[PDB]
């Protein structure tokens, strides 16, 4: 419950979010799984990736076993009719035919192997880099672990292959307001320390920059800096002080 | 080729033109001193449009790279010379119908042409339709924060490594004939190169799936105490019911592979 | 189409090629980066720049006290590139040397067509028309292997080339990404300086 | 022609390795510049500070 608010924690969302929905959150995720669940039993064209590999393996060799009933430029294709057909003084001729229209078949596959296998390095060390960031911490490259705000991600594995399973956070519901981005109660500016300033209409409010929990701005919501002028979008409020009330009593 | 009039003006002694690639195009008739040029003749591929066999029993030809003359030539089926041919930007169509609707892309065809199978029903070739649009009301007073979230789970699927596969030189090329085995060596170092090509892949398959699992230092144990404040991690830890320690998703990923 | 190479059309068109980038240039604007992870939700594009002064260790107050001199030194900066992509035309060198190549690799392969690669000629139908069909056959066998391996040159060389395009599309598909749909904080990554 | 053919499967493997670029090419204009899942409009007003 604590290793989820280390990572609600940087996303720019404070850590009340999490102990105060706890359940829901909770719940929400045991669905997602079971979402996977059914998704993978039922249709099998999510394996995509890794049904490729075996498929052209297995037709460069199906391919090269059937390069041997080929003549080649001689008389026929099996080793030992040649020899017992003709001599070998003028056999030698026809063997040497099935030599190059061998050679030539097996260099071709070996070529086409090493060109083949510096795509899975490429895709070896991606999914190494993937394994070194995205499990073993938090990642803030933006579409990496999956379409989102990423929190974490679980591995599994696979014949000839790895499976992921990331966990993105996604808003769903958005609101309108108006918003200033200053604030003048004094002939001074009051930027907001992190947030910014919304109002629905009759009273402003502070607020942080991925969920709405507004908040009465406050002398420690706010630093000053400048006057009331070189700011464009000014707005007059009044920002209320704890101290003078504390002090009052 | 085709032969056709021509405006090119050659020169009084001169006899017969090429281009660039060392190609001839334009020949002088040999009496009437009148320019012909050279077309060759249209050729291209045929490619079959069809949707499942296990849904219909439809299908529409597609010649590339011809005008919409030229077909009924070929040279299958003669039924598939007619029925509202339309003419495409990447060939000639035939078997389809033109809407002037718009949907998402279902079958590649080339320059922004799709072909699908909808309702009676029939084979349709429209243009694609790159999404549906929006417009965002931008002003210099409005901000919009979201008041509800959502917890997804998407899947990300890699491949770490091939099958190791060693093939003997001496025994593919000539096997088992003394004349063979001889006349094989003088050619030289080509054997001998090949199994050391394939060993190079064969180490570094193993090296693959050592940088991507082999991570962690000590393996660490599953406590059975599994209070977890409410989450449900039992789909994906090892389940000791089977021998071996895989878990339940890893054994559907193992029955999808054939 | 002269001797069977033929050329396939791209299926994205040019026209709407440009849709694409007037939408990712269009959500960059008013939307910020939002619309990158979830839906996008309206900043003004003055409140837009703010959340990103604040992420190279700057605070807020820098941008709205200096509104008017960021805009015109933006605005000059545009015409700078304006004026050096319209006189000169060696800014476009990588995209010109993926053509070139391209192009040296047919030439060399329509030239071949007129070597005898260990024959008496290079004309399909005129070694017919000499020599005898029971002794032709040697002599088209010249012409084949000869022009059988000029094609797997030409095709191994495609099949390389073809890894360096995607080693840069997968790397440009990575700036789209971090870059555009969001702040990257990786040194140097967008450009020398921070981004 | 008949002599080509009793070469083997060479015009077939060749014709099967320059669909796989083509194909490749589709897919590489694809990831670069549709992630955008819907097409915005620019706004009218023009007032960007
Ligand atoms: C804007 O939000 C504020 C904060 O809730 C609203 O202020 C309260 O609104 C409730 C609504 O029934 C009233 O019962 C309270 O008396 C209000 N507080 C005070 C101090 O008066 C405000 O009404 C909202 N304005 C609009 C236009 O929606
Ligand atoms: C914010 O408050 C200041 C302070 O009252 C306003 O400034 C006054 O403006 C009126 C006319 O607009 C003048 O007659 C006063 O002399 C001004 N007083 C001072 C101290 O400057 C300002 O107009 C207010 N701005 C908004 C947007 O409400
Ligand atoms: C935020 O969204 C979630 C679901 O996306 C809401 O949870 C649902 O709430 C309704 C009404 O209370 C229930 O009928 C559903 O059973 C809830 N779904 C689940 C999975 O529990 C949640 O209520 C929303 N938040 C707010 C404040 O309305
Ligand atoms: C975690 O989810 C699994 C999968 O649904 C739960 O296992 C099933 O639980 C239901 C009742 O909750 C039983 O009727 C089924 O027989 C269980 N499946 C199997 C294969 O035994 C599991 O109970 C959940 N974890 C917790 C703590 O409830
Ligand atoms: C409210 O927001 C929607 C989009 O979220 C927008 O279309 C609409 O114009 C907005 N209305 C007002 C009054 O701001
Ligand atoms: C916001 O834009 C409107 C559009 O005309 C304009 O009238 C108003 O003065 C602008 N306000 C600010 C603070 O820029
Ligand atoms: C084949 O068609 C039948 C009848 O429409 C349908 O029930 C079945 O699911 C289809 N199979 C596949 C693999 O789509
Ligand atoms: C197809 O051929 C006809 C008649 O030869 C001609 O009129 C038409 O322009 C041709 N189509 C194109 C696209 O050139
Ligand atoms: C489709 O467009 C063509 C050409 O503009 C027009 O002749 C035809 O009537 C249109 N059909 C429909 C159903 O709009």
């Amino acid at each position: 419950a604590m290793q989820m608010a280390y990572r609600f924690n940087g996303i720019g969302v404070t850590q009340n979010v999490l102990y105060e929905n706890q359940k829901l959150i909770a719940n929400q995720f045991n669905s997602a799984i079971g979402k996977i669940q059914d998704s993978l039993s039922s249709t099998a064209s999510a394996l995509g990736k890794l049904q490729d590999v075996v498929n052209q393996n297995a037709q460069a060799l199906n391919t090269l076993v059937k390069q041997l009933s080929s003549n080649f430029g001689a008389i026929s294709s099996v080793l030992n009719d040649i020899l017992s057909r003709l001599d070998p003084p003028e056999a030698e001729v026809q063997i040497d035919r099935l030599i190059t229209g061998r050679l030539q078949s097996l260099q071709t596959y070996v070529t086409q192997q090493l060109i083949r296998a510096a795509e899975i390095r490429a895709s070896a060390n991606l999914a190494a880099t993937k394994m070194s960031e995205c499990v073993l911490g938090q990642s803030k490259r933006v579409d990496f672990c999956g379409k989102g705000y990423h929190l974490m991600s679980f591995p599994q594995s696979a014949p000839h292959g790895v499976v992921f399973l990331h966990v993105t956070y996604v808003p769903a519901q958005e609101k309108n307001f108006t918003t200033a981005p200053a604030i003048c109660h004094d002939g001074k500016a009051h930027f907001p320390r992190e947030g910014v300033f919304v109002s629905n209409g009759t009273h402003w409010f502070v607020t942080q920059r991925n969920f709405y929990e507004p908040q009465i701005i406050t002398t420690d919501n706010t630093f000053v800096s400048g006057n009331c002028d070189v700011v464009i979008g000014i707005v007059n409020n009044t920002v209320y002080d704890p101290l003078q009330p504390e002090l009052d009593s | 080729g085709v032969l056709t009039e021509s405006n090119k003006k050659f020169l009084p002694f001169q006899q017969f033109g090429r281009d660039i690639a060392d190609t001839t195009d334009a020949v002088r008739d040999p009496q009437t001193l009148e320019i012909l040029d050279i077309t060759p003749c249209s050729f291209g591929g045929v490619s079959v449009i069809t949707p499942g066999t296990n849904t219909s029993n439809e299908v529409a030809v597609l010649y590339q790279d011809v005008n919409c003359t030229e077909v009924f030539v070929a040279i299958w089926r003669v039924y598939s010379t007619g029925s509202n041919v339309f003419q495409t930007r990447a060939g000639c169509l035939i078997g389809a119908e033109h809407v002037n609707n718009s949907y998402e892309c279902d079958i590649p065809i080339g320059a922004g042409i799709c072909a699908s199978y909808q309702t009676s029903q029939s084979i349709i070739a429209y243009t694609m339709s790159l999404g549906a649009e929006n417009s965002v009301a931008y002003s210099n007073n409005s901000i919009a924060i979201p008041t509800n979230f959502t917890i997804s789970v998407t899947t990300e699927i890699l491949p770490v490594s091939m099958t190791k596969t060693s093939v003997d030189c001496t025994m593919y090329i000539c096997g088992d004939s003394t004349e063979c085995s001889n006349l094989l060596l003088q050619y030289g170092s080509f054997c001998t190169q090949l199994n050391r090509a394939l060993t190079g892949i064969a180490v570094e398959q193993d090296k693959n799936t050592q940088e991507v699992f082999a991570q962690v230092k000590q393996i660490y144990k599953t406590p059975p105490i599994k209070d977890f404040g409410g989450f449900n991690f039992s789909q994906i830890l090892p389940d000791p019911s089977k021998p071996s320690k895989r878990s339940f998703i890893e054994d559907l990923l193992f029955n999808k592979v054939t | 189409k002269f001797n069977g190479l033929t050329v396939l059309p791209p299926l994205l068109t040019d026209e709407m090629i440009a849709q694409y980038t007037s939408a990712l240039l269009a959500g960059t604007i008013t939307s910020g980066w939002t619309f990158g992870a979830g839906a996008a939700l309206q900043i003004p594009f003055a409140m837009q720049m703010a959340y990103r002064f604040n992420g190279i260790g700057v605070t807020q107050n820098v941008l709205y006290e200096n509104q008017k001199l960021i805009a015109n030194q933006f605005n000059s900066a545009i015409g700078k590139i304006q004026d050096s992509l319209s006189s000169t035309a060696s800014a476009l060198g990588k995209l010109q040397d993926v053509v070139n190549q391209n192009a040296q690799a047919l030439n060399t392969l329509v030239k071949q067509l007129s070597s005898n690669f260990g024959a008496i000629s290079s004309v399909l139908n005129d070694i017919l028309s000499r020599l005898d069909p029971p002794e032709a056959e040697v002599q088209i066998d010249r012409l084949i292997t000869g022009r059988l391996q000029s094609l797997q040159t030409y095709v191994t060389q495609q099949l390389i080339r073809a890894a360096e395009i995607r080693a840069s599309a997968n790397l440009a598909a990575t700036k789209m990404s971090e870059c555009v749909l969001g702040q990257s904080k990786r040194v140097d990554f967008c450009g020398k300086g921070y981004h």
